[PDB]
């Protein structure tokens, strides 16, 4: 399409809503340019949701339990609050670990206080002081303890702070107390900084006056990658076999000692940089270590960030960066020599969170899709900044899409493929469209790394070329 | 490294040698991880007597619960009414979850809006979220009802839901003729049922409250059917095909079947099927009014039997086979239809099949675990199996349903070694079946980690799960079976025996060792 | 020893040290037994490419068949006729297995009576034995048909069926209108589906090749449908639902759906419902005749096609989405009804579960078994999921059969690592599960033994059974599923991804060893 | 019931027949009187069924096939014929084994030579010889191989004698060519005793000249045991907690060389003699070996056939003897401690083949269960004579009886059990009337002996008293 077509087709969307929404939404889709370095001048973002309109975002304590706190693994992490929101959470998101659950890890546990009523009226701090202690006592391999706040903490009035610096300071213990109640902010992203900002007061600091960790050049810290699937392993592999020593992973299969040893690394890695850009500025504030973005998804940008990485350190690390290359080349191109005829021209939409969106068209192009819409659930304007330039002329972005417009959005475009998540996967496959979901990998990956390019090019093709998609229509009709 | 044409997901690819060494110098490097010894130590501890003594006096954590909470229940009451839009008052973070959750028990669409309570609402109210927020979702997914229920968020800063809609109304952002019922669901109080109850109760105040002067019991000459929190297509189907059988007229009010259901023919339907306005409507003009699961339907039952006039029955669900009786009975007693050759020959065929089946099945041991109705349709059919329910635990249940649990186990001597729990949690039941193990879990997907643990222990105290219940998201399907009537009865009874000769085969497929009981005949 | 309260049977009570010691001391005095290493040796050998070759070259040795004789699939079509009893002339050792065989299968009582030939018949004849066998027959077990076919012997010696029968009604043994059909069904030829079609073409020449001319094709507005060898109850109940749902006019010619099924209430019913006499008389006025399962139906169709001058219409068997859909128009255009929309939305929620399990489903490699039309159509559904036919057995098949499944494997770009076998048995496929493992085997009951075999070269070798065909021993009540139509299709759909992801469980419970991939969610 | 109306319950079943089926099976029906000595002066046996008449006999191939051979754990057994015979038969009785199936033992597998028309045309002995030669290659770890003639060997006229002669002189290998077609005999009773006749005339001898087995004064073989559910295991244990040393089992997880070894032994201890008296008295014939009866059904007959036994040896058997029915008295007295009130006065009828009809009697009885009818498919008068004292007077006593007949003689006399076999079992649950299979012991087992006796009594009140059979009647009916 042109970009007047595009630009047609997102004012006939928006001729459905009420005047309020519709000045509103209007601001939040756009036409790439990819020329365009300030995004602020094309789309805004990370703003109220409009209500009523069905937004597919979450809660900023999704973000902080769901995302960023949750993968720690021998921590024990308390679902304050009612009994729903670590239900619906319990283990629904692949950030794979390597520990027995129940004794020293306790990842896909949920634990909760269970909020009745007398707990709303009387408050549940003293409900909370017992709860730490019947956790110390029934699990005594824990870690440390976070306490993310629901929906009532905050408009109860309960302090939790002052429960976690009492009872941490009984039992000698960490109690990190996290305000990430799901009113705060607009959406997920501000969990992750409620959460980077509890890191940062409650742990980060532990060993700054502890010399005994013995550093190393080559020594980094993993910053952003919840190991969906095994992402971070597979992607770990990669920098050691290039000569470096992760030190910690943030937070997929993380430990709270590799969170605590990690202001003594020479460089941050940061993948996800919506979630822990945060921490990141700190860390370079506070300690000096430089940051720096990567891109682990398909051959291309792997191999871009391989070499953008070495060149940091010395010639030895660049000699090893050039041996692994060579090592997994023959690896990665029968991988596009199988798949690559098989997707060649197919056309992608794509609707995920806060990296993904940007972070994935490499690997459909080293494939040779197109991917020709993309958006955000919460992105802010310097995640679109990062975008523009991904992205062709006159594609469709969208950001925080409503069900109605994504809806429409696909069924004029008529991509061949959609990758989002399991709250749009049904409705898609429905209409006759193969769906990848983007969040979860459907079960698959890892999808990161030169071994997970393999298992995301054989999970398009297996989906978007399955003999289902042949089959909608009765041949009576 | 990979093979192109033998690619490895995960599993197996990380029990490659070069990632096992990369994992053992992640831990051995960086975690500060307990000692192997340690962990085993604890390990065995945490199945000890000793340990499931402080394990149940906990007061203050809960650890893996069987339950949810009430606006869960309220989005699945209102999806079964016809082109109606689940709509929560408060915070946006709730409905991901629930659609969710739902999306992924019964893989398919889950349509429902939030009206995105802020910072900025919970100091003003959210009286202009739910004004905008009525208009917005009339305009854009154009229902023709629009059913609301509570997050906790709004419950606890007080919003008026009544006033607030109202306002909506009589300030033009919907229009005054449009249904809007509403209901209160604190997430705090009771769990996911209580929801239901509370979203169906306001359903139907809004729909016969006020109209009740014309109201006449019988004139219909149907039989409402509340169905409850029901996650088995089979179970609305099984419904009203056996009333159907009968030649009973009937109404059934909160239908999702449809919506829940719908073909992939090319088009999305956002909206299926479902209970008309006109039958909430005209429900009071019916004969009488059947609760299929009324230990979550107190609220509903107080409506009818107060506002209606309806004489509701005491029944049980309809589960096993007394159960499914006395439901086919009752309703010839009030419909006049006699019960038809048909059902008395199905009948039987269950009959036929418990005959065929009860040497394996007798003595067998379960530990399991849901609501409170299906709980106790499972303890009764169990028994009537001649199995042995030794561990019941209902989360979400109360006092009373735990005396009338207790009364049907005292009723029967397969019941002697049985034990409801209420209140306690997956934690709970894990302590149990170490100290005291049975054969099978009866239980929903989170039981799966339960027998991951047991197993742990060794092959000897595994305690396999057999996934009846809700939720059921590691099979594909399941939630298009059965557990009601005599088709979930010959469903249920199917599964048990076919698990307890799956584990036989199992325990006895090891060659010159214990396969001289691997029989090719059962 | 055994502890009152503990009772152990033979598994595992003879794991007990006082047997085991005993069982050693057993085998070391007096079996003179090969040594165990020499027993693995071998073992191993038999999971070889090299063994492979030497068990193809087979020319005179059959082991563990896929397959039995032609009587019985005569009594089994018999069975369908109302108040018929089946006969087989001959020996009465076979009646004796034919009825225990079928019990085992269905759990139900199998009626069927011998005359009893002895070895004086191998020189005088049975003809005394028929005489007498059809009297005492009418007489006690008041059938009103007896369907005769034959065992080995009677074939051997060349017994005269028609002459036998001839004098038996004119010496007045039984009424010269009382109807007794009959078949040679030789065991050395063909196998039990050869049985089915020659008993079948049997009663259907009694009733009507003598009374064509009063005969009009279309005139009584039917289509008649015959099932073939058939184990499956809902396999008979979908077909009779799907036309009853198009308010299409139907026979089914063989319905031992009842007999199959009576209820238990107090009495036994040795016969149950049944294609009436009446409906074969009647048979040649149809608009034209079905045959669902036409690869084991031939002679019926030579009966039908020059005799009834029905146009039997080419149609596979109705398994999976294509071929329903084929049967389905078929109906149509002969019936002139339409395909109603309730099973046109049938057919799209089988297409949902497609898309909804095709990721656990594709790429997945299958060894299967069975007879021929249910082997092509499982093929089929198996290519039509995106899975890989890779060992494709069908002990009866022929050639030209052979033929037709290449060319659908051919077809399909999920064919091409599939090879179909014909004349080889189960200890050909067990090499093949070894030299080329597949993930999963579909068969019948005698696939067990296999499994364990597999199990016992290692727990990465094994080859777990998923059970569909017949006979099916050691589970209960499987006989009552369906694999005909959407519904089938469904059931099938089900079983195949819920065993994927039981056996990945399965495979990933190992804690801090694989349980990083033991996924709530699937 | 009195004697008069058993009788005329008789004369009434019996109207039904033509007259010459009424006038024999009149000869195959009685009442019972325990004094009776000469049974054939009041019922018949032993006789061709009269046609039509549903009986429930098997044919001499299963008597020599399905009985006697197919146990033998170490050789492989030829279902020579059609494939028929051997798919029905195959993995059809529970006669137990410890072995390597496929490897060393081959007792649930079917092996046969699938005999088509050609085969009948042109003679199978060509086709035995090819199948000999492929047996010794595929499965080289048999220890000899038997031929089951099926109905069409003998009356095509095929010669597997001197097939199995020549190939067994060529092959160093035992081949025994066994003549159990189906038309032989009337019943499964003559292929027991031509497959004695086999064992005696191919197999039994070829140890005579061999000195190099090790007696002892109290060798005895198990004759007659077919290790149903571990059957003859659980009987094993306690002749050897004894101190005699069992030899041999005939033939439940029984070996060849076992067989062989048999004529070493001191005595012949007889369990099934309808089967395996044959053989027992060639053995005292030719070897000087006694034999002798017994039972191990239930503690009252275990108990006296270990003291009669035991009077056969010397004093320190009998010590023996006594000190195994002490150390088993608390373990049987406890299991009719707990069973005997559930099962005191109710009544059972049985149905079975040749030895079970009378050897279960004891075992119910020492549960305080009345037998009220008992009958065999193809006993011989001899099992009557040990049957009548077996039995209560004016009992009911039926051989070959017709599936009328016990249809007829359930209904009138309504026991509140029936033992039989899997053609009846699912006939009479339908009636409403608990049913244990006394054939396969369904699924369940062992019977004999202490450890049997518990499982016998558990099972008879699992099903007896189960919930079920009070459910058969709708509740509006
Ligand atoms: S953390 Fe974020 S929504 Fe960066 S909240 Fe979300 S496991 Fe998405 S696009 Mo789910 S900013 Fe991670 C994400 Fe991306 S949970 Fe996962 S897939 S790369
Ligand atoms: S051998 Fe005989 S029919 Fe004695 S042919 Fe039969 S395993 Fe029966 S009453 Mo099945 S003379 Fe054994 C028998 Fe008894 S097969 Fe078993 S139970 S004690
Ligand atoms: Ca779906
Ligand atoms: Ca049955
Ligand atoms: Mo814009
Ligand atoms: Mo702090
Ligand atoms: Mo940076
Ligand atoms: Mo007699
Ligand atoms: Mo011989
Ligand atoms: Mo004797
Ligand atoms: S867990
Ligand atoms: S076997």
């Amino acid at each position: 399409m042109s970009r007047e077509e595009v630009e047609s087709l997102i004012q006939e969307v928006l001729e459905v809503y009420p005047e309020k929404a519709r000045k509103d939404r209007n601001k939040h889709l756009a036409v790439n340019d990819p020329a365009v370095t300030q995004s602020k001048k094309c789309i805004i973002s990370n703003k109220k949701s409009q209500p009523g309109l069905m937004t597919i975002r979450g809660c900023a304590y999704a973000g902080s339990k769901g995302v960023v706190w949750g993968p720690i693994k021998d921590m024990i992490h308390i679902s304050h609050g009612p009994v729903g929101c670590g239900q619906y959470s319990r283990a629904g998101r692949r950030n794979y670990y390597i520990g027995t659950t129940g004794v020293n890890a306790f990842v896909t546990m949920n634990f909760t206080s269970d909020f009745q009523e007398k707990d709303i009226v009387f408050g549940g701090d003293k409900k909370l002081a017992k709860l730490i202690d019947e956790v110390e006592t029934l699990f005594p391999l824990n870690k440390g303890i976070s306490v993310q706040s629901e929906c009532p903490i905050g408009l109860i009035g309960d302090d939790i702070e002052s429960v976690s610096k009492v009872k941490g300071a009984e039992l000698s213990k960490t109690i990190v107390p996290v305000r990430c109640e799901g009113f705060r902010g607009v959406s997920q992203s501000l969990g992750h900084h409620i959460a980077n900002d509890a890191v940062r007061d409650w742990v980060l600091g532990k060993r700054d006056e502890d010399t005994t960790f013995a550093s190393t050049p080559y020594d980094v810290a993993i910053i952003g990658d919840y190991n969906i699937g095994g992402d971070a392993w597979s992607s770990r592999i990669l920098l050691e076999e290039m000569g470096l020593r992760c030190v910690a992973q943030w937070s997929g299969d993380g430990s709270i000692s590799e969170i605590e040893l990690t202001p003594k690394v020479k460089l941050n890695l940061v993948h996800c940089y919506r979630s822990m850009n945060y921490i990141s500025r700190h860390m370079e504030e506070k300690y000096g270590i430089p940051w720096m973005e990567y891109n682990f998804f398909g051959p291309t940008k792997t191999i871009e960030s391989l070499r953008a990485i070495a060149a940091k350190f010395d010639e030895s690390i660049q000699k090893k960066c050039e041996e692994v290359i060579a090592k997994y080349k023959p690896e990665w191109e029968a991988v596009v020599a199988k798949y690559r005829p098989r997707l060649e021209g197919k056309r992608v939409m794509l609707y995920i969170g806060g990296l993904r969106p940007r972070h994935v068209i490499g690997a459909y192009e080293d494939l040779g899709m197109e991917v020709v819409g993309t958006g955000y659930e919460f992105a802010h304007n310097d995640d679109y900044d990062r975008t523009m330039k991904e992205m062709g002329d006159s594609t469709l972005l969208y950001d925080d899409v409503t069900g109605y417009e994504f809806e429409e959005f696909v069924k004029r475009i008529k991509p061949d493929l959609i990758g989002s998540g399991i709250k749009e996967k049904f409705i898609f496959q429905k209409m006759g469209i193969p769906f990848r979901e983007m969040h979860s990998w459907d079960y698959s990956g890892p999808y990161h790394g030169f071994d997970g390019f393999a298992i995301f090019a054989r999970d398009m093709d297996m989906t978007l070329n399955n003999p289902c998609w042949k089959k909608l229509q009765a041949p009576w009709e | 490294s990979q093979q192109v044409d033998k690619i490895k997901a995960s599993y197996p690819l990380f029990l490659d040698q070069d990632y096992k060494d990369m994992l053992a110098k992640k831990r051995d490097g960086f975690e500060e991880k307990y000692p192997q010894d340690k962990i085993d130590e604890v390990f065995q501890w945490t199945t000890t007597k000793e340990y499931q003594e402080l394990n149940f006096q906990r007061e203050a954590l809960t650890v893996n619960p069987a339950k949810a909470c009430q606006p869960l229940g309220a989005v699945l009451c209102a999806l079964g009414f016809e082109k109606t839009m689940p709509y929560v008052h408060g915070s946006q973070g709730c409905v991901a979850y629930f659609r969710s959750y739902f999306n992924r028990h019964f893989r398919e669409p889950v349509s429902c809006v939030s009206d995105s309570m802020t910072e900025d609402a919970a100091v003003f109210g959210g009286q202009q979220n739910m004004k905008d927020g009525l208009q917005n979702c009339k305009a854009t997914y154009k229902p023709d009802m629009i059913a609301v229920s509570t997050t906790c968020m709004a419950e606890v800063i007080g919003d008026d839901l009544n006033a607030f809609i109202n306002n909506s109304k009589k300030e033009g952002f919907i229009p005054d003729e449009f249904p809007v019922p509403f209901a209160h669901t604190p997430s705090f109080v009771g769990s996911h049922v209580t929801g239901w109850d509370n979203m169906f109760e306001g359903i139907a105040r809004y729909f016969t409250l006020k109209s009740m002067d014309d109201k006449v019991v019988g004139s219909n000459k149907k039989i409402n059917i509340v169905p409850g929190f029901e996650t088995y297509l089979g179970n609305f189907r099984v419904i009203k095909r056996m009333l159907s059988e009968m030649g009973v007229g009937y109404s059934l009010l909160s239908d999702p079947e449809e919506v829940l259901d719908t073909p992939a023919d090319g088009q999305f339907r956002m909206y299926a099927g479902g209970t008309t306005q006109e039958e909430m409507k005209d429900a009071p003009n019916a004969l009488n009014t059947v609760l299929l699961q009324p230990w979550h339907l107190e609220k509903t039952k107080k409506f009818v039997e107060g506002t209606w006039k309806h004489e509701v029955p005491k029944l049980n669900i309809p589960m096993g086979l007394d159960w499914t009786d006395e439901f086919l009975m009752k309703v010839s007693e009030i419909s006049g239809q006699p019960i038809p050759a048909s059902l008395t020959k199905e009948r039987g065929r269950l009959v036929d099949m418990m005959t065929d089946s009860h040497t394996w099945l007798h003595g067998k041991r379960f530990a399991l675990w849901g609501d409170p109705d299906f709980v106790m349709g499972l303890v009764k059919f169990l028994l009537e199996l001649g199995c042995e329910p030794v561990h019941i635990l209902c989360h979400n249940g109360n006092k009373r349903w735990k005396k009338a649990v207790d009364a049907i186990l005292a009723a029967s001597p397969y019941g002697k070694n049985a034990t409801v729990y209420i209140g306690k949690d997956l934690w709970h039941l894990r302590s149990l079946v170490f100290t005291d193990k049975p054969d099978f879990m009866i239980g929903n997907s989170y039981g799966k980690f339960i027998q991951r643990d047991t197993l742990h222990k060794g092959k000897e105290f595994e305690v396999p799960l057999i996934r009846i219940g809700f939720p059921i998201f590691d099979r594909h399907h399941l939630h298009r079976s059965t557990t009601l009537g005599y088709e979930g009865a010959m469903q249920i009874l199917t599964t048990l025996v076919n698990s307890i000769l799956e584990r036989l085969d199992e325990e006895t497929r090891g060659m010159q060792a214990t396969d001289y009981n691997h029989d090719l005949v059962r």
